């Protein structure tokens, strides 16, 4: 519940080394559950 | 369905009693490539309409539905395969044409999804056993694979 906080901070992966996490999830679950509800959960923005 | 069932159910009580690389494993086997292109059509429809009975649970499908009703207009319907992206375009269009839309061009996501379940279950089952069985008594068979 306290990790749904950190979810769409810009700032996510800050010491974990992949800084992708957010696009490899968008890549993966992008089709099945929506790109764009996606990218509004992992504070995403998909035209930048 | 039920008789392609039977049909298995042969073929599992030829396979009865079979030590790994058996001979009759073996010829199963060799059937199997033999009728490969209709196996393979068979285990499409199989594939299909397990992963439409899945996709139209998704919350994208979902979206997509639109209509009060609960009913999808057949282009919604192809815009969000589309999206989904997990059919090519033959077997959307194969998918369509067995929807089942009204003179409206609205189709019962629900009622599609859910009519080939139950009818293709056995079938589906029988077909797994026998992959499964012919797998472990032929392990090295790049065909089977």
């Amino acid at each position: 519940q306290w990790d749904r906080l950190v979810l769409n901070t810009p700032s996510f992966p800050s010491n974990y080394w992949d800084k992708f996490v957010k696009r490899k999830v968008l890549d993966k679950h992008g089709d099945i559950f929506g790109r764009e509800r996606i990218a509004e959960l992992l504070g995403m923005d998909l035209a930048s | 369905l039920d008789l392609q069932k039977d049909m298995v159910v042969m073929l599992l009580s030829l396979l009865e009693g079979n030590v790994v690389n058996g001979m009759i494993a073996r010829q199963m086997v060799d059937m199997l490539v033999e009728s490969s292109s209709n196996v393979e059509m068979i285990l499409k429809f199989f594939d299909m309409f397990l992963k439409l009975k899945d996709i139209v649970g998704s919350e994208a499908f979902q979206d997509y539905v639109t209509d009060p009703r609960g009913l999808i207009s057949k282009k919604d319907f192809q815009k969000a395969m589309d999206s989904q992206k997990q059919f090519t375009g033959p077997e959307i269009q194969f998918l369509l044409s067995c929807s089942e839309a009204d003179e409206n061009e609205m189709i019962n996501c629900e009622e599609f999804a859910n009519r080939f379940q139950e009818p293709a279950r056995d079938i589906g089952f029988n077909v797994a056993v026998l992959l499964t069985n012919l797998s472990e008594h032929v392990p090295h068979d790049p065909r089977l694979r």
